[PDB]
């Protein structure tokens, strides 16, 4: 999962 | 600028991120957003504009801050929803299983439902602890954005997901999305910030  | 849920703002002349929700502090005009999106005193535009600073952020561990904006800006009870608006009443949190909406300059309005809550995201930065995942899609821009029911009812601000490399996660069936949020109710009592409704 990544910022957004 | 009119400060609306789910619009564009830009960091020091760079990022792009989106606006989550008009507060007040006593006098003080503002509004919440993601804590990634930029660090204290920070300024921020709005359509070439500076609008406000950062006045603080807590990020990675949890992911939320506040604008303070100029006196120039009007707060408003809104988010936007393409041409429409949805007025925010309250911050009742939601349940699990509840229908939920985001916005944001990169995808727009997107609904899905909660699917799960206190979720840890593990960026590159730190791990940030106590999400809310929903199963709304979102992309690379929407993060600060606006969760709200239709009703009203303000939830979070976007953090981040499982974007794919098209830059979001709306084409991958909503069965294998993780859009996560920050809880709103923490931020207000953290800063001491007061929704503006309407």
């Amino acid at each position: 999962a990544a910022p957004a | 600028a009119n400060i609306v849920g789910g619009i564009e703002y830009s960091i020091n002349n760079a990022s792009l991120c989106s606006v989550g929700f008009s507060v007040t502090r006593g006098a003080t005009k503002g509004f919440v957003t993601a804590g990634h999106c930029g660090t204290v005193n920070a300024t921020a535009r709005i359509g070439g504009a500076v609008v406000g600073t950062f006045a603080a952020r807590v990020f990675p561990g949890n992911d939320r801050a506040w604008v303070s904006l100029t006196s120039a800006q009007t707060l408003l009870p809104r988010v936007a929803n393409g041409s429409s608006f949805v007025t925010v009443r309250g911050s009742t949190e939601a349940a699990v299983g509840a229908a939920v909406c985001r916005s944001g300059r990169t995808t727009g309005y997107q609904c899905g439902t909660i699917t799960a809550k206190n979720v840890t995201a593990n960026y590159a930065e730190g791990a940030v602890r106590g999400l809310t995942q929903g199963n709304a899609c979102a992309g690379r821009g929407d993060s600060g954005g606006s969760w709200i029911t239709s009703a009203g009812q303000a939830q979070g601000v976007m953090s981040g997901g499982n974007v794919q490399s098209n830059g979001n996660n709306c084409g991958i069936p909503a069965s294998q999305r993780s859009s996560l949020f920050e809880r709103l109710q923490p931020i207000l009592s953290q800063y001491g910030l007061s929704l503006v409704t309407g």
